[PDB]
DNA sequence: GATTCGTATC
DNA sequence: GCTACGGCTATACGG
DNA sequence: GATACGAATCTTTTTTTCCGTATAGCCGTAGC
């Protein structure tokens, strides 16, 4: 199995990263009756979903990890007959409405208005059902406007624990009604300790423990990425982490690095068309354009042949075109504009 | 996997009419149905998985022949069959016996997708006409079979009401009571009420408010009980009560509603349960 | 039952003599009525100028007690599509007049919300049945009207209400409500009105509600500014004096003290300082450009939220960095 | 009340000799009316230049006493769907009314630009098969809204904006038939405010004589305002910012014009603005659109218009 | 007393205004489909209006049908309301009755007036019936010719859900990809009539109306009229109509002809390289927006500008100009489709390419935007990721988001399943393919 | 509207 | 003479 | 023989109203 989902902690006491965030989640779980709506924000791969699961385990007891998957059908005005999978379980419900698309309003106005009007009276404690909204930052600003009053009015029988990263595109009313829980990413020491736990449990033979440190610095505070890297390296090296084991990286990262090298080396219109071809290839793989722009910028800023003026111009164009892409429809225009501006500023 | 059964409508009218009561309901509810052939009993299931679920129990003594063998537990094989074709075949046999006949149904499982060899005979007036039909069905897996279980209903201190039989003096009055709300075109929600014995059909909306009442006698074998239900489920309840003498109504406070139907074959009794959320 | 109505709808002009401000339009439509020929009219102007009151009073004068059966008032609350244009308006115009011996009137309020398909089908309805029916079109945005429909209707412009008309209506409201208004408060009400009588009535009602005893006390400028939550005329010049004459440490303190003494909003101070600075004699032609292009961006960012203190400091920065050009 | 029709309908020309303007087209229409052979024609132009009263008068003269049962006028107020084209137009074309030689039945499809696509594609066959008896006279404001196969079989007659002398002649005819006191400057102001629109000239003249009687510059300009595109052009072609802000405020904001109307007219004026470099024009278009977006999002204030004018002057002085 | 385009119609095939190569190709095709076992079953003729698409078929029939007929054409009439016949089965009945037109009653079926293909329910029936004809098991069928006129559908509806049939009336918006690419469908696309056959066939009409043109002294300004008409239009019907309207006139009325719709690649070339007639770019842009608003006010046009601005000098222009083009195209994407956005994004590019416009430049060939392939690859990736999530939650117990899949579990998990499982049913390759 | 290939004609 | 059922028709829905 | 001309290629999947079909309700007529 995947080592990410085979060593995931399943309790609040099995979560070893931040002692301060566990001691606050335990305080929240001490009196579950007055639990407010929670918004967990932090870097990706920290373990916000695992901590949400541990909080649900501490509140509702065990049995929150047995997930049943049912597909619910929603009909728009044009009778498109849209679709959405609803991962659910006893005592809690999980939804990622942003996947539905721009029609996430039609699911937060149906599921979140039908489970908030059930009162959960079983056979007399009404209790509340915790709804986890994965990727709360991907809502189209209309799902949140129909959610604020929904979770304000029906707070007696429902609680919302929204999981998101970089909670900038979340509107102020949502953040006002939600208790914001910051989840800092672990340092390299904690990641190395966790990787040590995995390698002694999996009995793989490592040498020069520094390798786990290397994986920690390469993952950039991402436990999921670090564990996937460790599993790939162990499998490719036959369960033997040699000191010269190649730190494998995602292919799109290498392609973006090659794009940065092409931009630095060649600055012409034909090179710009080749960059467009690379960008279209990346876009065809459902890679978000904001992440592509961020990786391109932070890989162009790592070039040692560029002076301070060029790097300042690159970061200024990056901010401008990121704001342009956030308020646009077609991202290819913004990506080409950023690449062309970088090419013009470099030469 | 060998499945073979023989039905005679003229030999036993009650168990046969309950089979007509089960097939019409699963045709009216939704397309396709689930048929689990347990070695001692049959159960015809229409699972939409808010929409209601029906769980009708059919014993093994209803048919002349109930030879059922399979490699699964208790000789259980589960079919998925389009209800339109079997309903048409069943209507054909209804017309066969209406014109005057006493022939039986030979139904055999002839081959995961299979079919049932529902063949019978008809005589016009001393002529031999053989009616052969093949309804394509699919074989549900055992792992898929155990995913389907009957909804549970409890009454810690709730309230089931004994609906008067349709053969009595008040049976037609209660049938008119149930069908009174069905006359209105623009109705989608009905609010049932429970007082302990009176039950009322209440439909309150923005600009109009129905409040139908039953002033006749009622019985409750051995507190407020209200539920919001759809109109189509009420139509299904009307159709189920029209063909049943013993009808049991239980109302839960804002949780669910159950329409229980039973035929006293005594012998195992055939029962129809309509779970409504 | 008219005393249980809001002041906006309670003081609706019932006759054409109670419509103040618009004089060249009233004195033209009255001559149109007296002569006997009423052309297809178009009423254009800002909201709250008195168009929907003028047309209803005009039709009441024309028809008297036959208003109900000779006026087809259609507004944005009705599905004024092409089907309605062809199935209700057309047969109201086609049928003969009901005993009045004159023409029928079809009033299309909020015609800017009508689709182009429903507006290109009304043109020949207007042209064909001109003899026995007339059309009045009321709108505040003339860019949504088709040019042919704009050509088929005589245009009357409802100007923003002048100060004299607003003050004469204020006098009538004060007489009816037995209220008193200070001379310095009437000017503030007129200035905040921006040519809208609905604002006059909605502010005066809240001013009456604010007074402890509405039969002896007077509505001063303080009452108006507290009820409508607007900065005082002195708090709009003290902040500007601090920004244009003090340093960057005390101007911020003055701004945050002015915004906390009475809880004033940043956008009101921005729109007041803009009006104050518009009268300035800036002699660089770039100070004005910088002030406008920066304060408009701050105003646009305020409308979408964000940090209030950051925008408040941005106003100080935009006003300070602009006058550096002048000096 | 009274039965006195408005002068737009009271003085609608009933003969082709009373329709002023486009002399080269009206003369050809009269030649068609005398000869008889009327080709399929599409008459297009700006509103109010005499496109409907020309076709109606041509049909009247061409058909004489057979006008009631020789024409079929289908306007946008009628359901001009595909069923109507397939049934009513087909049956009118199949009619065998006997006419003087050279005369033909006329289907006056006024406002043909609003007709749907399938109706026009059926009209294709309708004029293809039945062309020896009936003729189609399309009247529109934009010729591109009629499909190309329909335009192929027709003769395009492009009506133009009426000059300041034809409108003056018609206005003088009306003033002579209505005993209206006038002055030359008042009539010139009426022509200026008409913008080549005879209907909007008659309406303004009627309003002026009803409100004040004498047609002078003061009595005209106190009831009907100067065209707002010509004020927007003056605002957008100023030299200083303090001279463009004055024309914005005192002539468009205190007069009662909405900000969205000002921006929409500014875009049109910029598109047709002359003696302006193309880079300056495209930058002005961009700055007008950026303010249009802000106004459409909610901030329709005078400060935004002032900022737009300031950015236009910024792009004017150096950029 | 008749229109000149009906009294001067071609009687033979040599008077038809068509190019010799086009006529020869149509002749070969039509003679091919009249054979007993013809490879082609339906002949599709696309092109603008008045390109003799039906003037060549109705004269080829008179010379081809009475040669293979054992001992003219059968046009479908749309306006035929049979009693007891719903308006969707008229074409079906026409096809059923037209399949009996074989030897001893042989006739070529011509479909010029297509059924009401502007309705979504009968266009599907039209396509299905044509597919049935193309896949007919009947060993012997009459030849079928379908003439579709390529015309731009004017903007009348108010919705952004407009389909292909609400933008252009072409053979692609009426016939699906299967019918167009069917092996038994020969498509001979037509072109507008050139300025030579139009100049000859109009002088023919003039020298036939010699008497009328001489009486009105319209014989010294003749060629100045035919040349202008031929240079303006490529229509054989509108040219004759204009000639009749000018000759029958008795004044100085400026003649006019129907306007042509500038195509997609034509408008892209006009924006990038400029027009050969007008040297004023403002006038050209204004006329393009007032004549082709249904094409300029879209997203495919702004995508094509970005995909084809590199073909001005085959990529041999300054990068500072490319940046000034793409930054304006990106600023236009944030204007939310306002009319001031396209008018800026088409003017800035034209100004940029005019400021660097010098002779001797060998331009490139433009191409359609490639976003339609990117979206299809994205949909394939969506399906593959859905399958990955489905197989990762029934053969195991783990819930993972789509974004996490595309970022980490679309590449690392395939490698792990290639080593953990394959090295020592499932998903083993990269989701949606490698990054190449 | 641009390039490339192919004719027909003067 | 009365009722069931087939044919005709008005109306809401769908793309 | 030079050149103008011409063809081929450069391509694709919120709202409002409309056109045709589906469907239930009602009336006319055969027969028990
Ligand atoms: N000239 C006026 N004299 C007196 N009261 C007025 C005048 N103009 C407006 N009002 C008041 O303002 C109220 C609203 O004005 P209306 O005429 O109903 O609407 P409107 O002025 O046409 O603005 P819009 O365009 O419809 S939003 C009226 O009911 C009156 O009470
Ligand atoms: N050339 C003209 N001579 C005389 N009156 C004219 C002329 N043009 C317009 N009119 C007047 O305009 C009115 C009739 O306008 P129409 O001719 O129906 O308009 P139109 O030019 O067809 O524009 P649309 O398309 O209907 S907006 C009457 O008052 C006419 O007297
Ligand atoms: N020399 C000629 N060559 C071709 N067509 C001619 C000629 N002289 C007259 N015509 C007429 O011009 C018309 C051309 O029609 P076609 O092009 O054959 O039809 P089409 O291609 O379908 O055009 P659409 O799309 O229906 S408008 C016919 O009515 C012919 O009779
Ligand atoms: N305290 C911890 N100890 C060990 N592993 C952890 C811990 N916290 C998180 N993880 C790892 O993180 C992975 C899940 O991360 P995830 O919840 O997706 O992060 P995020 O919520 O930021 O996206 C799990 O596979 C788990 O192994
Ligand atoms: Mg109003
Ligand atoms: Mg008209
Ligand atoms: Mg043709």
């Amino acid at each position: 199995s995947l080592w990410v989902d085979k060593y995931r902690p399943k309790s609040l006491n099995a979560l070893s990263h931040n002692e301060e965030l566990t001691n606050f989640l335990k305080s929240l779980s001490d009196q579950p009756r007055d639990l407010p709506h929670l918004l967990l924000y932090g870097p990706n791969g920290t373990g916000k979903k695992t901590r949400c699961m541990a909080l649900l385990e501490s509140i509702f007891g065990p049995g929150v990890y047995r997930l049943k998957i049912d597909v619910r059908q929603f009909v728009t005005a044009s009778n498109r007959k849209l679709e959405l999978n609803v991962v659910s379980s006893p005592y809690h419900l999980e939804i990622t409405p942003s996947d539905m698309g721009n029609n996430d309003r039609i699911v937060i106005q149906e599921l979140l208005k039908e489970v908030a009007q059930m009162e959960q009276v079983d056979f007399l404690a009404h209790r509340y059902k915790c709804v986890i909204i994965n990727e709360a930052n991907s809502l189209t600003k209309d799902a949140q406007a129909a959610l604020r009053r929904t979770m304000e009015k029906y707070s007696k029988n429902i609680r919302l624990i929204m999981v998101c990263d970089s909670m900038s595109p979340i509107i102020a009313p949502i953040k006002s009604r939600c208790l914001l829980i910051r989840c800092p990413a672990p340092s390299d020491s904690e990641i190395s300790t966790i990787l040590s736990d995995v390698v002694t449990n999996e009995r793989i033979q490592l040498e020069t423990k520094d390798i786990l440190k290397r994986i920690a610095q390469a993952s950039n505070g991402n436990l999921r990425v670090s564990l996937l890297m460790l599993e790939s390296m162990a499998l490719n090296n036959e369960l033997a982490l040699k000191s010269s084991s190649p730190i494998i990286k995602p292919d799109w990262i290498i392609v973006i690095h090659k794009l940065t090298r092409k931009i630095v080396k060649e600055r012409s219109v034909n090179s710009l068309i080749e960059c467009r071809a690379v960008l279209y290839d990346l876009l065809a793989h459902c890679i978000p354009a904001n992440i592509i722009l961020k990786e391109l910028t932070f890989s162009l800023l790592d070039v040692e042949t560029l002076n301070t003026t060029n790097k300042s111009s690159i970061i200024e164009y990056s901010s401008v075109f990121d704001e342009r892409l956030s308020l646009g429809n077609k991202a290819i225009f913004h990506l080409e504009g950023f690449i062309a501006k970088v090419m013009c500023c470099l030469d | 996997m060998k499945l073979k059964l023989i039905v005679n409508g003229c030999e036993a009218p009650d168990d046969y009419k309950l089979l007509r009561t089960t097939i019409n309901t699963v045709a009216s509810l939704r397309k396709t149905a689930i048929l689990r052939f347990n070695s001692e009993r049959l159960t015809i299931i229409s699972t939409p998985k808010d929409t209601g679920q029906l769980w009708c129990t059919i014993p093994h003594d209803v048919f002349r022949l109930y030879t059922v063998i399979s490699a699964r537990e208790l000789n259980t094989i589960t079919m998925e069959c389009n209800c339109d074709s079997l309903l048409s075949v069943f209507k054909r046999y209804d017309r066969v016996m209406n014109q005057g006949s006493s022939s039986n149904m030979t139904i055999k499982l002839q081959s995961p997708i299979c079919a049932l060899g529902i063949t019978f005979e008809e005589i016009v007036h001393n002529k031999v006409i053989m009616h052969s039909f093949k309804v394509p069905v699919k074989l549900l897996f055992r792992a898929q079979d155990t995913r389907i279980q009957e909804p549970m209903i409890n009454y810690i201190q709730l309230m089931m009401y004994k609906l008067p039989p349709i053969s009595g003096e008040f049976g037609s009055a209660f049938h008119g009571f149930i069908r009174r709300v069905e006359r209105y075109s623009n109705v989608n929600h009905i609010h049932l009420m429970g007082v302990k014995v009176e039950l009322k059909i209440i439909v309150n909306e923005l600009d109009w408010h129905l409040e139908i009442c039953w002033n006749g006698p009622l019985d409750s074998v051995i507190s407020t009980h209200e539920v919001i239900i759809r109109c189509k489920d009420w139509k299904v309840c009307s159709k189920l009560y029209a063909a049943f003498e013993e009808v049991v109504l239980a109302i839960s406070h804002d949780e669910s509603c159950v329409f229980h139907c039973s035929l006293d074959r005594g012998r195992e009794r055939g029962q129809i349960i309509y779970y409504i959320a | 039952s008219k005393e249980n109505l809001p002041w906006v709808e309670k003081y609706r002009p019932e006759t054409l003599d109670e419509v103040y401000g618009q004089n060249e339009v009233i004195t033209t439509v009255r001559k149109f009525v007296d002569e006997g020929k009423l052309p297809h009219l178009l009423f254009y102007g800002p909201p709250g100028t008195g168009k929907t009151s003028t047309i209803v009073a005009l039709a009441r004068e024309i028809y008297g007690k036959n208003y109900s059966n000779m006026v087809l008032e259609l507004n944005a609350s009705d599905d004024r599509g092409i089907d309605v244009v062809r199935n209700q308006i057309k047969d109201f115009a086609s049928t003969r007049q009901i005993f009045s011996k004159g023409f029928k009137l079809i009033i299309l309020d909020e015609a800017d919300a009508m689709t182009n398909a429903a507006q290109n089908a009304l043109r020949r309805v207007i042209e064909r049945y001109t003899k026995n029916t007339r059309f009045c079109v009321l709108a505040n945005y003339a860019h949504k009207l088709t040019p042919a429909l704009l050509s088929r209707c005589t245009r009357f412009r409802f100007q923003p209400l002048p100060q004299e008309a607003i003050e004469r209506r204020i006098a009538n409201v004060l007489v009816h409500e037995k209220l008193k208004l200070s001379p310095n408060a009437e000017k503030a009400l007129i200035e905040l009105s921006n040519g809208d009588m609905r604002r006059v009535l909605n502010v005066l009602q809240s001013c009456k509600a604010t007074l402890d005893n509405p039969d002896e006390d007077e509505i001063s400028d303080d009452v108006i500014y507290e009820c409508c939550g607007a900065p005082r005329p002195s708090d709009l010049k003290a902040v500007l004096k601090s920004i244009l004459e003090d340093d960057w440490g005390t101007a911020h303190y003055t701004l945050n003290k002015v915004r906390s003494a009475k809880g004033l909003a940043l956008i009101d101070l921005i729109e007041g300082i803009v009006k104050i600075l518009e009268d300035y004699e800036l002699q660089n032609e770039e100070t004005r450009v910088h002030l406008l292009t920066k304060l408009a961006d701050i105003e646009y960012s305020i409308s979408k939220g964000g940090n209030d203190q950051i925008q408040g400091s941005a106003v100080i920065g935009a006003i300070k960095a602009s006058f550096e050009n002048e000096t | 009340l009274s039965l006195q029709l408005p002068w737009v309908e009271k003085y609608r020309p009933q003969v082709l000799s009373d329709i002023v303007g486009n002399k080269e087209t009206i003369d050809r229409l009269q030649q068609i009316a005398k000869d008889g052979n009327m080709p399929h024609m599409i008459i297009s132009g700006m509103p109010g230049i005499g496109k409907t009263t020309s076709v109606h008068c041509l049909a009247h003269e061409l058909l004489g006493r057979s006008y009631a049962d020789g024409v079929l006028e289908l306007n946008a107020s009628d359901d001009r769907g595909i069923d109507v084209v397939r049934n009513q137009i087909k049956h009118f074309a199949q009619k065998k009314l006997h006419l003087p030689p050279g005369k033909h039945k006329i289907v006056i499809l006024d406002e043909a630009d609003s007709m749907t696509a399938g109706a026009q594609q059926a009209l294709r066959r309708t004029m293809e098969l039945y062309s020896n008896s009936t003729r189609f006279a399309f009247a529109c404001n934009q010729s591109n809204k009629i499909i190309e196969p329909l335009q192929s079989r027709c003769a395009i007659l492009r009506y133009s904006k009426l000059s300041d002398e034809d409108v003056l002649k018609r206005l003088l005819q009306i003033i002579k038939l209505e005993d209206v006191k006038y002055t030359n400057d008042g009539l010139e102001a009426i022509i200026f405010t008409a913008e080549g629109d005879m209907r909007q000239a008659i309406n303004n003249l009627q309003s002026t004589v009803a409100g004040h009687g004498l047609v002078n510059a003061d009595n005209v300009f106190k009831i009907v305002d100067s065209p707002h595109p010509l004020i927007v052009k003056k605002m957008l072609l100023a030299s200083n910012l303090e001279d463009s802000i004055q024309i914005l405020r005192t002539d468009l904001w205190k007069k009662g014009y909405s900000s969205i109307d000002i921006v929409t007219t500014s875009f049109r004026v910029t598109k047709n603005l002359a003696q302006v470099k193309e880079s300056v024009r495209l930058e002005m278009i961009k700055e007008i659109g950026l303010t249009h977006m802000r106004i459409l999002e909610g901030v329709g204030t005078y400060l935004q218009l002032a900022s737009m004018l300031a950015k236009i002057h910024k792009l004017n002085n150096k950029a | 007393g008749e229109q000149w385009y009906e009294k001067f119609k071609p009687n033979c095939l040599e008077q038809v205004a068509i190019h010799k190569r086009k006529l020869k190709d149509v002749q070969e095709a039509l003679d091919a489909m009249f054979l007993p076992n013809a490879k082609h079953r339906i002949l599709l003729l696309s092109g603008p209006s008045g390109c003799s698409k039906s003037t060549v078929i109705k004269e080829l029939s008179k010379i081809l049908v009475p040669k293979y007929r054992q001992n003219k054409v059968t046009e479908f009439r749309g306006d035929c309301i049979v009693n007891d016949l719903p308006q969707m089965e008229s074409f079906s009945e026409f096809l059923k009755g037209a399949r009996y037109l074989v030897m001893s009653n042989l006739s070529l079926i011509l479909i010029e007036d297509l059924p009401n293909v502007f309705h979504i329910d009968t266009r599907r029936r039209f396509q299905q019936l044509i597919l049935q004809w193309l896949y007919s098991s009947e060993p012997l069928l009459p030849p079928l010719v379908i003439c579709i006129t390529e015309c731009e559908i004017p903007e009348n509806d108010n919705n952004y859900r407009k389909f292909g049939i609400d933008y252009t009336f072409s053979a692609e918006t009426i016939m699906n990809k299967e019918i167009l690419m069917h092996p038994r469908l020969k498509r001979i696309k037509f072109n507008p009539i050139n300025s030579t056959l139009l100049k000859k066939h109009l002088k023919f009409i003039c020298v036939q109306n010699m008497k009328m043109l001489k009486e009105k002294n319209k014989w010294n300004k003749r060629q100045e009229v035919i040349d202008y008409i031929a240079q303006e239009t490529g229509d054989i019907r509108s040219a004759i109509t204009t000639l009749q309207f000018w000759a029958t006139s008795s004044g100085s009325l400026p003649i006019s002809t129907r306007e042509s719709t500038i195509s997609y690649f034509h408008a892209i070339g006009k924006v990038i390289h400029g027009s050969h007639s007008t040297n004023n770019d403002n006038e050209m842009i204004n006329n393009l927006f007032e004549n082709s608003n249904n094409l300029l006010s879209k997203e495919d046009f702004k995508l094509g500008i970005l995909e084809n601005y590199n073909t001005f000098n085959k990529g041999e222009f300054s990068i500072s100009d490319a940046s000034s083009i793409v930054d304006c195209l990106s600023e236009c994407d944030n204007m939310n489709g306002l009319p001031e956005s396209n008018e800026y994004g088409l003017r800035e590019v034209r100004k940029t390419f005019r400021n660097i416009s010098k002779q001797g430049h060998n331009h490139g060939t433009v191409y359609f935007p490639r976003e339609w392939k990117v979206r299809k690859l994205q949909n394939s990736f969506k399906v593959q990721a859905e399958d990955w999530l489905n197989v990762s939650l029934y053969k195991y117990n783990a819930v993972h988001s789509f974004r996490n899949i595309t970022l980490e579990f679309g590449y690392y998990a395939p490698l792990i399943r290639k080593c953990q499982s394959y090295k020592k049913i499932d998903v083993v390759d990269r989701i949606g393919g490698p990054i190449e």
